[PDB]
């Protein structure tokens, strides 16, 4: 009859396209191209102007619907994938650009824990979402999402960037056009995701305790290879500072916090009969989660911090197993929003429409009233 | 007659090479038409520094490239190296731009500048190249192409009538 | 003797150039500073500036004479200052060779591309046009069998194109 709009927004990538497809048809990154600027600005940003933001998003909504799905929204609904916890004040101005300039039949804003624990296709799932600003744990039991049970540290795609930028100009060796180290003062982030997603091999939990030895008073330095540059300045980058990057996303000291940390606080948090399904069904989602080798260093780090003393009282001897999805790790909360979107056309109900919103005034975030 | 080629512009193999009513060929221009035609629109302004050569010696025994071609009201900016791309009526080549082998330029294009059209590259009609690799940027406006070609074609004009031998 | 030299083209100082080589029209070969070299079956193609770099001095030599590979097509409007190539290295159009370099056999450069000084580009790598020393795009540009069939069957067109120019005249 009609095949839903799926929408999944974030601050570095922006996974869209139809309800029923299994995946994707594209996925631009969140930036915009315009005309007589220096960079490329971010569309998804937060604490800015009102008039400025719906200005931005009617822009990356227009170059969006063009290229990705080729027709008009105005013939069927959409489904707005919002990771939980989003601004209210980002949500209200989604509605009104979705609504006032568009005009679109529904829209729905939804959250992601939720719609990747409908690709399993269980009720009952831990689940960790690493995306680029943030990295969000929530706990869904039977359906309901334990809200008050949860976490997330500003130790996602971000923090591996600024850990990037931090080491490379601390230890710098650029070719001529050898020496000369901090001849730039900084670089480009397109470039910097493209040497995380290739150069950076995550470490196992005895090599991570090895590195961290060393950190405060050297085994397994390498492999190192040079990374190329345009304008004719390789630099060589080495082996030791993309592990060192990559080991303070795991490292606990001094804040008693980390990405396998926060799943046991979420889990501490949780009720007594929930923990035992929530422990059984750890979902791993994410940006983050792609890299390579990174689902055996969580999973060994989880494990060492239930060895620990002041885990075994509460937790104790726990079957962690971590059930994966179909889809790709970072794509698996469109792929939920699609099976959302697509066979029901009874859930399409529940959402909110353009006659409710006009003459209500808003979506109903989870509030008061 | 109306065609103003330049002194310090060059026309190599004139067989081969045509050129049309009220064309503009500007100051160190190559227009080697040696191995194969080369033709020019009518109101087609050649800028300064294009390298127009011939595409292919036509002598392949399967598959040989078209020549050269260009349509009327063609604006070639300064420094385009055109080569064996089939200009459409009023086609807006940028500066510094680059054809590839076989490319189709469609009707009321508009190049933009240091492009590189990549061989057999159909690029579709009102619409702005873009991209280091070519890419469709955005679509264009018919009136205010139209509008600009104009005002262009009467600029050169001048500057046909004075100071060139 | 055994070079298409074109009557528009210009060479000034030492310039040795290999058999079967085609200097196209408005072609620089500005070979003062050192003795430049040509390989056999090596196109110059149009508004191309064959420079050299200064060299000879004792504590760190600046440069020696610009070697050209056998058949080295060089696009129309390439810059090339003194720069190493192999044999079999196909150059694009607007390319732009660093002040020093070593050009590995069976290569192919993007259009656009500006090739870096004091850098040796690897054996079986075809460079993208734009950033510089873009490593992506190397399986088909192979070293051998893939991108020396491709380069043969290049040299051959270019030798049966300059075959027919040197016939029409």
């Amino acid at each position: 009859e009609k095949t839903a709009v799926v929408i999944d927004l974030g601050e570095a990538f922006t996974k869209c396209g139809f309800a029923g497809e299994t995946g994707p048809r594209c996925i631009i990154p969140s930036v915009i191209k315009k005309a007589g600027m220096p960079k490329p600005i971010k569309v998804v940003q937060y604490n800015i102007n009102t008039e400025e933001l719906y200005s931005y998003l009617k822009e990356f909504i227009h170059i969006l619907y063009f290229r990705h799905l080729l027709v008009n929204p105005r013939d069927r609904r959409v489904v707005v994938i919002e990771s939980v916890l989003c601004p209210s004040h980002f949500r209200e101005t989604l509605t009104r650009v979705l609504f006032k300039y568009f005009e679109v039949p529904s829209v729905l804003l939804a959250p992601s824990h939720l719609m990747a624990l409908l690709t399993l296709g269980i009720n009952s799932a831990m689940v960790l979402d690493c995306g680029y600003r943030e990295s969000l744990v929530l706990p869904i039991y039977e359906g309901i999402p334990v809200l008050n049970c949860w976490g997330a540290l500003p130790l996602g795609g971000k923090a591996l960037h600024k850990e990037l930028e931090t080491q490379l100009l601390e230890q710098c060796t650029v070719d001529t056009g050898q020496s000369l180290p901090s001849v730039m003062g900084s670089i480009p982030e397109g470039v910097l995701e493209d040497i995380k997603v290739r150069t950076c091999f995550v470490s196992d939990l005895t090599r991570g305790l090895k590195i961290q030895a060393a950190k405060f008073n050297r085994p397994s330095p390498p492999p190192n290879v040079d990374y190329p540059l345009d304008g004719e300045k390789i630099l060589h980058v080495l082996g030791s500072i993309r592990d060192s990057v990559v080991e303070i996303l795991f490292e606990q000291d001094n804040e008693e916090k980390s990405v396998a940390t926060l799943i046991l606080d979420s889990l501490m948090q949780c009720p007594i009969d929930t923990r035992k399904q929530l422990a059984e069904n750890l979902v791993i989602i994410g940006g983050t989660s792609m890299l390579p080798g990174f689902l055996h260093r969580l999973l060994a780090e989880i494990r060492y911090l239930v060895e620990k003393p002041k885990y075994k009282k509460t937790l104790g001897t726990k079957t962690f197993r971590i059930h994966t999805p179909p889809a790709k790790a970072n794509c698996v909360a469109w792929l939920g929003g699609a099976i959302f979107g697509a066979l029901q056309d009874i859930l399409g109900s529940r959402s909110v429409s353009k006659e409710y919103y006009n003459q209500t005034g808003r979506i109903p975030d989870w509030c008061s009233l | 007659s109306g065609n103003k080629v330049s002194r310090q512009s060059v026309l190599c193999g004139s067989q081969n090479i045509v050129l049309n009513g009220k064309t503009i060929v500007m100051n160190d221009c190559i227009i080697r038409g040696d191995l194969a035609n080369v033709r020019v629109g009518r109101h087609c302004v050649v800028k300064s520094r294009s390298v127009i050569r011939p595409p292919f010696k036509k002598f392949s025994k399967g598959v040989a490239f078209f020549p050269l071609h260009i349509g009327d009201h063609v604006f070639i900016e300064e420094d385009c190296v055109v080569n064996a791309a089939q200009i459409g009526s009023y086609v807006h080549v940028g500066k510094n731009c680059v054809i590839g082998r076989r490319c189709v330029l469609k009707d009321c294009c508009k190049i933009l500048d240091n492009t590189v059209l990549p061989p057999e590259t159909v690029v579709p009609p009102f619409t702005v190249f873009s991209g280091c690799p070519g890419l469709f940027s955005g679509e264009l406006p018919e009136c205010t192409q139209e509008l600009m070609i104009d005002v262009t074609k009467s600029y050169y004009q001048k500057f046909l009538p004075l100071t060139q031998v | 003797p055994g070079a298409v030299v074109c009557v528009e083209s210009e060479i000034r100082g030492d310039v040795t150039i290999g058999p079967r080589t085609v200097i196209h029209p408005k072609a620089r070969i500005i070979a003062e500073a050192g003795p430049i070299v040509i390989g056999e079956g090596n196109l110059i193609e149009e508004q191309a500036l064959i420079i050299n770099a200064h060299p000879d001095n004792i504590t760190p030599d600046a440069e020696k004479p610009m070697i050209i590979g056998t058949n080295n097509v060089f696009e129309v409007g390439c810059y090339s200052q003194a720069m190493k190539m192999g044999d079999n290295n196909v150059i694009e159009s607007k390319a732009y060779v660093g002040r020093n370099v070593i050009l590995t056999s069976g290569c192919i450069i993007g259009a656009c591309c500006n090739l870096n000084t004091f850098e040796v580009i690897p054996e079986n790598t075809v460079i993208y046009g734009a950033d510089c020393l873009r490593r992506v795009q190397t399986e088909r540009p192979q070293p051998q069998t893939l991108q020396l069939d491709f380069l043969m069957k290049i040299l051959p067109n270019y030798h049966h194109l300059k075959k027919t120019m040197k016939g029409s005249s």
